[PDB]
């Protein structure tokens, strides 16, 4: 009961609650039956505060739902720049794929962020790696015309 | 549905939060 009720916290942006909830003995790595955690939850939504109780309380920043989906992956696509940041300074997986094969670069690629981009590029993120679809992140920026995003990227690769 | 291609898990994520 205490693992749902932290779920929902997250997803309602409840950052007292999630407090209380954790100092009653939820599980901060609880998971629903989609491999949900209430920090995949609190990335998506930007919860920028509950993300970092949930990460100072035991969070696994590496979580990875049944679609192989990182709360990075999900603060990414989200543009959620600071989320991000804090994602990666408590060790995120800069190049998590998930099951299509997509990295965090290729979502924000995708979604059009440019800082972000340019964040995870200085974190080490791979211009080369390829989703199921033979396409990379500047692949993506070039199909979704994002001129600026494909300089940048363009750039990293020529300077690897 | 969701549509094959780049992005497609991360909308199907987005999906089951959204019925949460
Ligand atoms: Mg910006
Ligand atoms: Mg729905």
């Amino acid at each position: 009961d205490l693992g749902k009720k932290l779920l929902e916290a997250a997803y309602y942006g409840q950052l007292d609650e999630v407090r209380i909830l954790m100092a009653n003995g939820a599980d901060v790595n609880a998971v629903d039956v989609h491999g949900i955690t209430p920090l995949h939850l609190a990335a998506y939504f930007g919860h920028l505060e509950i993300v970092e109780v949930l990460l100072k309380t035991g969070a696994d920043v590496n979580a990875r739902d049944n679609r192989g989906i990182t709360p990075l992956h999900l603060a990414a696509a989200m543009g959620h720049l600071e989320i991000v940041e804090v994602l990666l300074k408590a060790g995120a997986d800069v190049n998590a794929f998930d099951e299509a094969g997509d990295t965090p670069l290729h979502l924000a690629a995708l979604k059009g962020h440019l800082e972000i981009v340019e964040v995870l590029l200085k974190h080490g993120a791979d211009v080369n790696a390829q989703d199921k679809f033979g396409k990379t992140a500047f692949d993506i920026s070039i199909d979704n015309g994002n001129e600026d995003i494909a300089e940048v990227l363009q750039k990293a690769a020529k300077l690897n | 549905s969701i549509r094959i291609g780049p992005g497609q898990a991360f909308y199907a994520t987005g999906d089951i939060i959204g019925d949460i």
